Parts: C-alpha cells; sequence; structure tokens
DNA sequence: CCTCGTAGTGCAGATGCGTCGTCGGACTGAT
DNA sequence: ATCAGTCCGACGACGCATCTGCACTACGAGG
C-alpha cells in the first residue's frame, strides 16, 4: 500500500476543518480513490471530502486501508512540509504506517493506528432549497465579520439577497444581491429565514480558502451543507445542524 | 437625513480607533462646515479631536448642525475588519437610530452597520489656541518606536529639544534610554522655535500612537516647554487628526 | 453490565438518610455484580475518577464550562440556564428540568436510521479517562463535545448526578470510609472484619487496587499487608479543642509536646534510590518540590523508609516560617527553578513509620518519635520539630510564650501508652492535636441596608440565604454596597427573610442605590439590619469609597455576620462611607 | 569598556539562546575574548560558549580581566528591541551595562552591573566514539518539527550513519541523517547508543540564524557534545549530561 | 522593490484547581 | 428521657495553571 502526494498543503489544510470538529475519523484509502466521510460526536456538523487518482504520483493498493490517527497528533505530523515537500505513505504490516516526508531530510514516522469505530452516513439524497455562489473570502470574512460579538447568526433572504444576519446588540448584515459582486449563481424556491450559531460554527475557517467559489445549501427545516470544487475533481462538502 | 460617502473606510476605522483610546461612548458632531467631535479624559491629561473639512467629501448635504452620541462597545469590533483598503463608507440617519454603510468593489460584499442613537444638541467647534515652538514632521515608525522604547524602563518620559537637535531621557536612575534626532534623522522637516524640555505620560504616550497605524502620510508633531503635545497627521483620503495630551506638571 | 444501576438504585440515597438503610443500600452495590467493573463503580463514591497518585490530568469541565455544554445539550442558549440555576441555586438538580422538551434530533437520526441506546459503567469511566487526558489546541470545543453528547444520550434521573460527577462531591450523605464497611458487610459478613478491612486499607492510598487484592482474595487477604514503598498510607488528623486541661488525668506525666506547624504536611518516600513527596491529599508534587528530593536522599542515611513531616514555606532573610498562601508559589511547573531563589523552604518530620524493610504502624512513641537519630542529623536544612518533656501540670503552657514566636500557635500533646499508637484511618480522640487558644478575627458593630439577595446553594439553598449590604452617602444621596452577607441568621430569619423581601420586591434596580455586583432579584430599601465583621479589606466588587485608596476598586467588610435588625434606624441613619473611610484610616497599616 | 558587534539581531539571539537553559550567567573579558559560561542551577546542562575576538568592530580592553556579570531577564528582554537590521555597542565602564545601539535611531540601554555568579569550570576530556558534521540550517528544521512528539529522544550509530529517533507515548519518528543523503559534511564510524531529552535540546535550537556550520560529538555514556560552528573562528560548544 | 498571505509571538481575559482548615447539624447508643 | 462519640458536607477567600481570542510583525513568493 504505496501511496505519493505531491502537495502538503491539500494535507495541510483539509484537516482544518478535521482538526477540532471530530476528533475522530478514518481515513478510507479506496481500491481506486480516496474518500473520507466521518461522523462527529456532536451529531451536528460532518465534513466530506472526495478524491480521485488524478493528484497522487504513485498509487498502489491491494486491500482496504484503515490508518487510524489522532487529529491534533495528525496536524502535528503534517506540520513540517511548508514549501512543495511532497509525502510518501505506506508500510508492510497493519500494526504502524511509516508516514514519510519527501524533501529536505529523508523524514519518516512511525504512527499507531488508533483504532477506532464509527457509523456510516448515507449519501444525502436530501434537496435544498437555495445553491447560492458568492466570494469564498468574501464569504469567510462575512462569517468572521457578522459573528464577533454575538453568539448567534440568522440566515434570511427574501428572492434576490442573502443575509446571514446577527442579532442582540446592532443588525449588521451583509448582502450578496444581483450581480454587484456577489450571488454569482442563485437557484429559487421560496423565501428563506434561518439561523446559524456561533463559535464552532465559526470555526470552519480556514477550509474554504482552497477554491475561492462557495456554495451554501440552506434551506428550511433542513441542515447546512456548503459545496465545493477543487482542481482534480476535489469536492468538499459540509453538514451543519439547524440552528 | 444627510448622505456623506467616504471614500476610504480604513480611513473611518482609522479614526474610530483613535478616538476609542481615549473613552468608550463618542460623538460624530455633523455640522454645515464639515464632520468633527471631540472628547477629553476624566483626568484631563490625553485627548482626541477628529474633524472633516468639507473639501474633501465625495458628497456632503446636510440642512442642520446635528451631533449625536454614540458608543463603539460593539461597533469597533463589528468594523474591525473591513479586507479592502479602496473601499467606501457612507453613514445615514435613520428613523431611529444611526446607519452606516461600507462598500468594496471586490466582492459586492456591502455591510450594512445599525447603532442606536439619536441626534442632541450641537457644541460649538472649540480649539486650544496655543503656539508651539518646536515643530517638525516624522513618519509612523519614530513615535511608535519612542512608546514601545519607554513603556518598559519607566513612565515618566521627557523630550528634550536643544537646538536643532533632540534628545530623549526618561524613566529613573537605575534604568534610562539616550536617543538623539539630529537635522534629517527619522523626521523629514523641522521648524523648532526654541530649545524646550517638557514631560508626558508614556503609558499614555504609548496609548495616544497606538491609534495611528494606518496613517501612510508623514506626521507633524509639535509641543512646547510643558505645552500640550499636538500629534498631527492626515490620511490618503482626507480627514486631518489633532491629539492632545496635557503636561503633567510634576507629581 | 449497565450504568443505569447508578440512577436507579442510586436515587433513594438522599431521601432514606438514616444510617441505618444508607449503609444497607452501600452493601447491595457490592453485594452481586461483576468482577472488574465493582473495581471501577468504587471511585463513584469518592468524586474522583482515580486516585490522585498514580498521576492523571484534572478534569477541566468546572461550572460555567458546564453551563455551556448544558446549553448545547439542551439546545438552549447562555443565559436561560444561567438564571434558572441562579435562581434555584442548587446547580445540578437543573438538568431535570433542561431535558424536559425531549426534542433532539439534528443530524446522524432523521435521514435514513433512528436508533437510541444507553451506556454502562465501564463505557462512562473510558469516556471520562479520555476526554482527561485530551489537551491542546483543540480543547475547548472538544471536552464540552463528549460531555454535551453523554448528556444527550443521557437520562432524566442520569442528568441528576452526571453534572454533579463533572462537579465534584457526590451530594448523597455518603462518604469514602463508609465504603470501607460496605464490603464488609457485603463479602465477608459484617462489621467483625470491618476493623481488618480499614487495616488493610491504611497503609495503601488506593481505592481501585486494593478492591480489586480483596475481591479476587478471599476475606483472609487483609492479613498479610505491609507498607510498601510509593503509595502512602492515609494521614491522620485530630479536632480542635478550648478545655486548657482534660489530658493529663487521661495520659502520663505531662508526656512532651512537639508544636504544631502549618504548610501543605507530606509523605516523604525512598525506594531503592527514588523518593517521593506525596501530600496531604495524595497527589503527586514531587516535581513541584526538587528541592526537597536533594533535602532527603542526601541527608537522610536510610534505605527505603516512609514518613510524614510538613513543608512549610521559610524567609528569604531568616528562619521565622510563612503562611501557607506564600508557599503556594511552590506549585508552578514551568518556570520551578526561578521561584527557589526567591522562596526558602524548611521541612520538619514528626511520624516515623517504616524502616528496615519491616512494619512499624502499631509501636509505642518511643521508637517512632525518636527512631532514627543517627541518621537524620543536624544541619542547615531540614530538622525535627523542637520538642521537651513536660515535667508538670504547670508546664503545659510555659513553653507558649517560646513557641508562639514562630507563628504556628498551637500545639500538639503526644500521649504514650499501648492505647495510643499511630493507628490512622480514622480522626479522632488518638493524641490531643490542640490549638491552645489559636487566634480569632476583631469584631465592629455597624448598620447596613438591606438593598438585594441572592438564592443559595445545596440542599437548603431554594430560599433567599444570602444578601448584599449597601450604605448610605449623605454627600451624593446614593446606596453603595459594601459587603455581601450569606451568613448568620436564625431559622425563622430566614424564612421571614423571603417573605420580607417578597412584600417589597420590585422588577428594576433602585435607582439610589448602586453596585457591580448583579443579585438576583432587586429588592426595596426598607429595613436596616446590623452586621458585625473583623476588617476592612478593599475589593473592586464593592464600590464604597471608590478610588479614594485605590482605583478601580473599594473598601468591603471581611467576615460578614449577621446580629441584629435595626427597626428603629432609618437607610439614612446607616453607616457613611466617610465613617467607613476614617474607620480604615485607623486601622494599623501592617 | 568599548564592545561592538556587525549584527545587533546575532549576539543577543546567540545571549537569548541563553535565557532558556541558564537561568543566570556571568560575564567576563579575556585577553582575546569572551566567557559565556555557567553551571545551571538545574544539575544537568552545562553551558559555555566562546566569543572569538574576530567578532567586534574594534574591541578594546583598559586594564586586565574584568567581570562584567549579567542578570538574565534585563540584557534578554531590553535586547528584545531590535530592528531588522541594526548595530549593537555595548560600553560598560565601572557599573552600568549601557546596551547602545546605532543605525536606523542611535538609541541605548541601561543596567547596573548586577553582581552574582557561579563559576565552575569542570573538566572536559572525556574522549567520544562518534563524530559528525551537519549544517546549522537543517539540525533546526529536524528537531523543532521534533521537539513536539514527547520530550525524550534516543541516537543509535550503526555502519557509521547517524539515526536521530524519537521515542515516547506510542508513536516515534526516525531521522535518518547521512553522508551520502548529503545532510551532512564529515563523520566516522561507531557503533553506540544514549538516550536524551527533548527540553535539553530542544530549548537550544534558537541559535540557528546566528551560526554558519554545527559539529556534534554524540557519545556512550559520555556528555552530549553539540558545538554551533561560529563565523569567523569562535566555539559553540553545548554539553549536554546523560539521561 | 510592491504587495499579500500566512506563520509567529506577545499579551490581556476568562475558568478551573489546590490550599489552610472551620464550623455545622444530625445519628447511635449506652444510662 | 441526656450527653459521649461518629460522621458527611457545606463553606468562601487567594495564586498559579491553561486555553482563547486578538493585535502586531517578520518572511517567502509571484509580478
Ligand atoms: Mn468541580
Ligand atoms: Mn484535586
Amino acid at each position: 500500500m504505496k501511496v505519493v502526494y505531491d502537495d502538503v498543503r491539500v494535507l495541510k489544510d483539509i484537516i482544518q476543518a478535521l482538526a477540532r470538529l471530530v476528533d475522530e475519523a478514518v481515513l478510507k484509502f479506496k481500491q481506486d480513490s480516496v474518500e473520507l466521510v466521518a461522523l462527529d460526536r456532536a451529531h451536528i456538523s460532518l465534513i466530506s471530502v472526495n478524491l480521485p487518482r488524478e493528484m497522487f504520483k504513485e498509487y498502489d493498493v491491494n486491500d482496504e486501508f484503515k490508518f487510524g490517527f489522532n487529529t491534533q497528533y495528525l496536524m502535528k505530523i503534517l506540520k513540517v512540509a511548508k514549501r512543495k515537500e511532497a509525502i510518501e505513505i505506506a508500510s508492510e504490516s497493519p500494526d504502524s504506517v511509516i508516514i514519510n516526508i519527501i524533501g529536505s531530510t529523508n523524514r519518516e514516522f512511525n504512527v499507531r493506528n488508533l483504532e477506532v469505530s464509527e457509523q456510516e452516513i448515507p449519501e444525502i439524497n436530501l434537496q435544498f432549497d437555495i445553491s447560492a455562489t458568492i466570494s469564498s473570502d468574501g464569504f469567510k470574512s462575512a462569517i468572521s465579520e457578522v459573528s464577533t460579538v454575538t453568539d448567534n447568526v440568522v440566515v434570511e433572504g427574501h428572492e434576490d439577497r442573502i443575509l446571514i444576519k446577527a442579532e442582540g446588540e446592532s443588525e449588521v448584515e451583509v448582502e450578496f444581491s444581483k450581480d454587484t459582486g456577489g450571488l454569482q449563481d442563485l437557484e429559487f424556491s421560496k423565501e428563506s429565514k434561518n439561523s446559524y450559531s456561533a463559535e464552532y460554527l465559526d470555526d470552519v475557517l480556514s477550509l474554504t480558502k482552497l477554491s475561492d467559489y462557495v456554495k451554501i445549501s440552506f434551506g428550511n427545516q433542513k441542515p447546512l451543507q456548503l459545496f465545493f470544487n477543487m482542481e482534480g475533481g476535489g469536492k468538499v462538502t459540509y453538514l451543519l445542524a439547524p440552528k | 437625513a444627510f448622505k456623506i460617502v467616504y471614500p476610504n473606510a480604513k480611513d473611518f476605522f482609522s479614526f474610530i480607533n483613535s478616538i476609542t483610546n481615549v473613552t468608550d461612548s463618542i460623538i460624530l458632531n455633523f455640522t454645515e462646515d464639515g464632520i468633527f467631535s471631540r472628547h477629553l479624559t476624566e483626568d484631563k491629561v490625553l485627548m482626541a479631536i477628529m474633524r472633516i473639512p468639507k473639501d474633501v467629501l465625495s458628497e456632503y448635504s446636510i440642512d442642520s448642525p446635528t451631533s449625536v452620541k454614540l458608543d463603539v462597545s460593539s461597533v469597533k469590533k463589528i468594523l474591525s475588519k473591513a479586507s479592502s483598503k479602496k473601499a467606501t463608507i457612507e453613514l445615514t440617519e435613520t428613523d431611529s437610530g444611526l446607519k452606516i454603510i461600507i462598500r468594496d468593489e471586490k466582492s459586492g460584499a456591502k455591510s450594512t452597520i445599525y447603532i442606536k442613537a439619536e441626534k442632541g444638541q450641537v457644541e460649538q467647534l472649540t480649539e486650544p489656541k496655543v503656539n508651539l515652538a518646536v515643530n517638525f514632521t516624522t513618519d509612523e515608525s519614530v513615535l511608535n518606536v519612542i512608546a514601545a522604547d519607554v513603556t518598559l524602563v519607566g513612565e515618566e518620559m521627557r523630550i528634550s529639544t536643544e537646538e536643532d537637535k533632540i534628545k530623549i531621557e526618561a524613566g529613573e536612575e537605575g534604568k534610562r534610554y539616550v536617543a538623539f534626532l539630529m537635522k534629517d534623522k527619522p523626521l523629514k522637516e523641522l521648524s523648532i522655535d526654541t530649545s524646550a524640555s517638557s514631560s508626558y505620560s508614556a503609558e499614555m504616550f504609548k496609548d495616544a500612537v497606538k491609534g495611528l497605524r494606518g496613517f501612510s502620510a508623514p506626521t507633524m508633531v509639535s509641543f512646547g516647554e510643558n505645552l500640550p503635545m499636538k500629534i498631527d497627521v492626515e490620511a490618503v483620503s482626507g480627514g486631518h487628526m489633532i491629539f492632545w495630551i496635557a503636561p503633567r506638571l510634576l507629581e | 453490565m449497565e450504568f443505569k444501576v447508578i440512577a436507579e438504585y442510586f436515587d433513594k440515597l438522599e431521601k432514606i438518610s438514616s444510617r441505618l438503610q444508607l449503609t444497607a443500600l452501600l452493601a447491595d452495590l457490592l453485594s452481586k455484580s461483576d468482577k472488574t467493573i465493582i473495581d471501577k463503580v468504587v471511585y463513584i463514591i469518592q468524586g474522583k475518577l482515580w486516585p490522585d497518585f498514580l498521576g492523571y490530568p484534572e478534569l477541566g469541565i468546572g461550572e460555567k464550562f458546564l453551563i455551556k455544554a448544558i446549553s448545547i445539550a439542551t439546545n438552549t442558549d447562555e443565559n436561560s440556564v444561567e438564571n434558572l440555576y441562579k435562581t434555584i441555586g442548587d446547580l445540578g438538580e437543573v438538568a431535570r428540568r433542561l431535558k424536559s422538551k425531549q426534542q433532539s434530533t439534528g443530524i446522524l437520526g432523521f435521514l435514513g436510521t433512528t436508533s437510541k441506546e444507553s451506556l454502562t459503567v465501564d463505557e462512562v469511566y473510558s469516556t471520562l479517562s479520555k476526554v482527561a487526558l485530551t489537551t491542546g489546541e483543540g480543547s475547548r470545543d472538544l471536552k464540552i463535545r463528549l460531555l454535551a453528547g453523554l448528556l444527550k444520550k443521557a437520562d432524566p434521573l442520569e442528568a441528576k448526578f452526571l453534572v454533579r460527577f463533572v462537579e465534584g462531591r457526590l451530594r448523597v450523605g455518603i462518604g469514602d470510609a463508609t465504603v470501607l464497611d460496605a464490603m464488609a458487610i457485603a463479602f465477608g459478613g459484617g462489621q467483625s472484619a470491618s476493623e481488618i478491612i480499614e487495616r488493610a486499607y491504611n497503609l495503601r492510598a488506593d481505592l481501585g487496587n486494593i478492591a480489586k487484592i480483596i475481591v479476587e482474595k478471599g476475606i483472609e487477604a487483609l492479613k498479610t499487608l505491609k507498607p510498601q514503598v510509593g503509595i502512602p498510607i492515609r494521614p491522620m488528623l485530630a479536632e480542635r479543642l478550648s478545655n486548657p486541661e482534660e489530658i493529663l488525668k487521661k495520659m502520663g506525666g505531662n508526656a512532651i509536646v512537639d508544636y504544631k506547624y502549618d504548610g501543605e504536611r507530606a509523605q516523604i518516600h525512598k525506594k531503592e534510590d527514588k523518593i517521593f513527596i506525596f501530600s496531604r491529599r495524595l497527589e503527586n508534587i514531587t516535581s513541584q518540590y526538587p528541592d526537597v528530593v536533594d533535602y532527603v536522599s542526601k541527608y537522610i542515611e536510610g534505605k527505603e523508609f516512609i514518613i510524614e513531616g510538613e513543608i512549610v514555606a521559610i524567609d528569604p532573610e531568616s528562619g521565622e516560617m510563612r503562611p501557607f498562601q506564600e508557599l503556594m508559589h511552590r506549585k508552578r511547573k514551568s518556570d520551578i527553578y526561578e521561584a527557589i531563589k526567591e522562596y526558602p523552604v524548611n521541612v520538619f518530620l514528626f511520624d516515623l513509620m517504616y524502616y528496615e524493610d519491616v512494619d512499624y504502624t502499631t509501636k509505642p512513641l518511643e521508637a517512632r518519635r525518636k527512631l532514627l537519630e543517627s541518621i537524620v542529623k543536624p544541619n542547615d536544612y531540614v530538622k525535627i520539630a523542637h520538642h521537651i518533656q513536660a515535667n508538670n501540670v504547670e508546664d503545659l503552657k510555659s513553653f507558649f510564650y517560646r513557641a508562639i514566636s514562630e507563628g504556628g500557635e498551637g500545639v500538639m500533646v503526644k500521649a504514650i501508652g499501648k492505647d495510643a499508637i499511630y493507628q490512622a484511618g480514622a480522626r479522632g480522640w488518638l493524641w490531643i492535636k490542640l490549638k491552645r487558644d489559636y487566634q480569632s478575627e476583631m469584631a465592629d458593630t455597624v448598620d447596613l441596608v438591606v438593598v438585594g439577595g441572592f438564592y443559595g446553594k445545596g440542599k437548603r439553598g431554594g430560599k433567599i440565604s444570602s444578601l448584599l449590604m449597601a450604605a448610605y452617602n449623605p454627600k451624593t444621596d446614593s446606596f453603595e454596597s459594601v459587603c455581601k452577607v450569606a451568613s448568620g441568621f436564625s431559622d425563622e430569619q430566614l424564612d421571614e427573610l423571603q417573605k420580607k423581601l417578597m412584600e417589597i420586591k420590585r422588577d428594576v434596580k433602585h435607582p439610589r442605590v448602586n453596585s457591580k455586583m448583579e443579585p438576583d432579584i432587586w429588592v426595596e430599601p426598607v429595613y436596616v439590619a446590623e452586621i458585625i465583621g473583623s476588617e476592612i479589606t478593599i475589593s473592586p466588587l464593592h464600590t464604597c469609597c471608590q478610588d479614594v485608596v485605590e482605583k478601580d476598586a473599594g473598601l468591603s467588610i471581611r467576615f460578614p455576620r449577621f446580629i441584629r435588625w435595626r427597626d428603629d434606624k432609618s437607610p439614612e441613619d446607616a453607616t457613611t462611607t466617610d465613617e467607613i473611610l476614617e474607620m480604615y484610616n485607623k486601622q494599623p497599616k501592617k | 569598556m568599548k564592545a561592538k558587534v556587525i549584527d545587533a539581531v546575532s549576539f543577543s539571539y546567540i545571549l537569548r539562546t541563553v535565557g532558556d537553559f541558564l537561568s543566570e550567567a556571568n560575564f567576563i573579558v579575556t585577553k582575546e575574548g569572551i566567557r559565556v559560561s555557567g553551571i545551571d542551577p538545574s544539575r544537568v546542562v552545562f553551558l559555555d560558549i566562546f566569543l572569538p575576538s574576530s567578532y567586534f568592530e574594534g574591541f578594546e580592553v583598559s586594564q586586565e580581566k574584568e567581570i562584567i556579570g549579567f542578570k538574565l531577564e534585563d540584557v534578554n528582554d531590553i535586547l528584545k528591541r531590535v530592528l531588522k537590521d541594526d548595530t549593537l555597542i555595548l560600553s560598560s565602564n565601572e557599573s552600568k551595562l549601557t546596551l547602545t545601539f546605532d543605525g536606523e535611531f542611535t538609541r541605548s540601554f541601561e543596567l547596573p552591573l548586577i553582581q552574582v555568579e557561579s563559576t565552575q569550570p569542570p573538566s572536559v576530556n572525556l574522549e567520544f566514539p562518534f563524530k559528525a558534521q551537519l549544517l546549522t540550517i537543517t539540525f533546526a528544521d529536524i528537531i523543532d518539527e521534533l521537539s513536539d512528539l514527547g520530550e525524550v529522544l534516543n541516537i543509535h550509530s550503526k555502519e557509521n550513519k547517524l539515526y536521530f529517533e524519537v521515542i515516547g507515548d506510542l508513536s516515534t519518528a526516525k531521522v535518518e541523517l547521512s553522508t551520502d543523503n548529503g545532510t551532512l559534511l564529515e563523520a566516522s564510524g561507531a557503533d553506540v547508543s544514549s538516550s536524551y531529552g527533548m527540553e535539553y535540546v530542544a530549548n537550544t535550537t534558537k541559535m540557528r540564524r546566528a551560526s554558519d556550520s554545527m559539529e556534534l560529538y554524540f557519545g556512550s555514556q559520555i556528555p552530549l557534545k553539540l558545538r554551533f560552528k561560529l563565523p569567523q573562528e569562535g566555539y559553540g560548544d553545548f554539553y549536554i549530561a546523560p539521561r
């Protein structure tokens, strides 16, 4: 089970939505791709990553791979490479996986598979009312801005605007209506009115920036979902319980 | 009911930060001659005055002189993020409160600002009419350098000016700080009239200075023999700031 | 295999408090259950996850974090549960009403599969063990998450004790010492072997290992017991008495007195070449005291001994001891070697219970009090407390004048006789740990006006047994809080306080009273009460004499105690800020 | 006396690297060198740094050997105020150490000469089996990322190569410094073993942007001899007691 | 060199633990 | 009916962790 990945930024940022959301996940290198869906203990949020065989220098598999990890430990052992350094992940025995960081010093580590168990997640199969598209850097800035003093944010958009409003002290709102710079896409079924809280719902910060095209999936009496698309067919889908 | 646009949002953020370092609730006195504000400390040692001459505004239309009292308990942070140096900010009164808007031509991320406040009786524009002998211009990394240097080795800083020379001596006998400003050092222009010395509040010196980062233009600094210091600098898109600190004549 | 027991069977252990059935019910816990689970359920009845000498992190979920966690669990905001618990007061009996709206789907249960189940003891213990150790940058949202998730998977009766388990001591009516008789009356008959169980428990501080040892073996396993180095022995204690002479008529000829100091009494250890510095509460403090390990292994010419002593802080100029508050500076873990140069220390040793690999727990106080005199030699460092044999009755007070200068005040009385040995486990009439007359506070009588009230905490916290007092200021015609009073009222006074406040209850604060503290309710200033205190202390919470003495701070009365009501004095006749300041000025500076 | 260095951020960095091991130190001036030594209160780590006669710009001597003993916190934190590229001159006649900057802003600091010291010069002549040569820019890049995966390391050599291995908890890190890999300059062959902690080897990485090369003399059951090669013929030894 | 994006550190603010004991009030139970 | 021992527990001030969030700055890289 030898795999080689050219980039480390993909392996230094994708886990930011995973580092503090659920402390346990199942890195599932498939027989034909790599796909990651793992539940969360809060039973509120859930992230997924889709990655086919397009960004791996070498990818040889024979059986299912379930390298366990600790989120904090995984981040720690992926903080050495800075510029472009590649990685070399393989082993021979299912007791420890040799994680070799290509470049500079010949460096490989031995990490125990802290095996954990979790339930399966269905393939959404749910439709929503709005799938908008804004500036990801701008939308991240809005999530960081409208929720800086408050502890709750209300999402409301009637026909041609999106307002993730947070009230209680001052009704400060940011809109992306028509083609004024925001709302690059919009599907409509009904007027929108919902809320999404602060704190660890603000802790999806450094994940969107990989692709500068956000796509929410907010809907009435429905959980949240952030839709994305990267190069090489890499899409990451977010989940979030109401308010 | 007025509509005045400030083409620089970061300038507005800098102004509100500069006025925040003296109190918690501020004012924005709207007159037919400009937009100006005024405040002072409880101990009368330091204060900031912000005014906007009516020549640099993109639009400027007000019927009557109006003044409003507002707090920056939340306004500071909700305006603490404006990621566009090219962002224009406009303010317009509403029926009950205060409404401010910011526009950026990068993502269409217009942000609406609401402040719960009403107009009040205005106060006549009155500035301490004094003349300062020593006058000079400098960058934004000389005042901050002096503040940060002194912030450790004492709280009593004395700025001594010689004939075309500037001397700093501060702290107590155990630990001091020695530096000089020779003609054309970290200044630019000099208008020294009389060699004089004075003193101020070093912690409040840094407190006044720290609300000044972002001023891309040189800062004009003046004081006198026990005269309240002037720290003058205007931003790129208009707006003149005048900072007052009172000389603590012995303790 | 179920934790539901610690809810169902444990619901009755607080309404039948009699010490006749609670012990009987405590027997049923160990009557007939699993093998290894019992060793794990044992830690419930001490308010711990495990004995604190093995070395483990302390659970970081306190109260406000628990407030946020329960808010997450019940899908409510921060302030709702805050006020609902402040009004009730007794935090922990809030979750029953919190989980009154049993409706929380979220995700993972609404799309394709719906399920719900319970947990067991080995699950809760494992989750607690994992949540203790997890730390780092991803801490706040991860520690809260497990408590919230378990609470979301809890039960209404479970959410009556699961909150308090995180809070701390189990409010049950049962302590650790009762577990000692529980197994005694469960496995080995009754109280006959209770002494043997206690004897086995004394020398080793654990509660899981000892319990497992007893479970795997028989009752006779309580026989072959010796103090093994490392795991210490529970220290013994006594009470404070005011009787000048009640010991001579029961003991020998005035025996000896060896003073009594403070300073976090600690049990030194030594095995092979290793040494441990266990303290009163059975916690590893060896690392935090690296200056004493070199005092013992290099100046106590022993091989393997376990002793008892006190580690009192020492003044940096001379030897006159110090308050334990100053000693608290030696709890650092990072800048440890720096604090050593500032605060010197000197240990004293009282007890000596193990040497030559032979037990010494049950021996007279002659080969114990004075045993290794050729080993613990005099030096400029750790010594043994000064003791002199008292000759006659009048000599019980002559050394008081010399020993009070040290600052420990009271002394102890060593009782000779076979009936008086160092058998530990029970705090009682073993050897008099007197305090002479100790040192009390001061007394000052003032009249204060009631302006607010606070609901108390605990089983009797439902009523408003706490009040905020304010003083009238003639200069500003305003009332400023001077102290917060919570004790000093009799049962009838406490009962009448609620009705008296309700008769004058108001929703909003009176404009003539100002205070930085927020009471549960606002009360019209009508009645005036007399409160006695010790001294005036500066406290930023109170606005009395604000900025007069210290900036951003005010004067406050230390140790508030209620005395009587003043029905004939108007609030305007209460103590004034000027009088408070004048009284503060007359107090000594030191 | 008059002292001056060409890099206000360099000498202050070498001295700042002594602000984590030594809680105190004393200064003396020889005929052609300045001694930065002293036994730590920790009774484990031995520090003795020799300033070469060529690091200055006009060093002078007035009468004879003089002690310039200092207090750690002051001459460490007041000299935290260094610009990007300045010059630091030191003047201390009899009682006052005047740390004076020059360049962009002619500034100065003041401090009385505090008299307290621990002058124990133990003999260092024990031989070692192993020898290696590594540049100053790779050792730090390895150890800093190795400074978080525990607190104890282990060093073992075989077939003339240095293996940096970190053990602890349940997962281990491996580093394979070798001449053939190019992450070396010169070395020797000796198969020995030892063990060392991290805080005693991770606190000393701060002297990275002050040196040119590095000499490590690893050994068996003997003090670790890390030597920091200095510009213009200096001594950078960092003795470490074994486990 | 200009500019931006991210790493990196320094620093206040908020929660929690350890710490001395101190006093309480109720339960058993033998005269 | 009356005091002995016996026992769980509640108490509320202090100094230090430990993390979280922010504010400011240093450096690497494409143009
Ligand atoms: Mn607790
Ligand atoms: Mn504890």
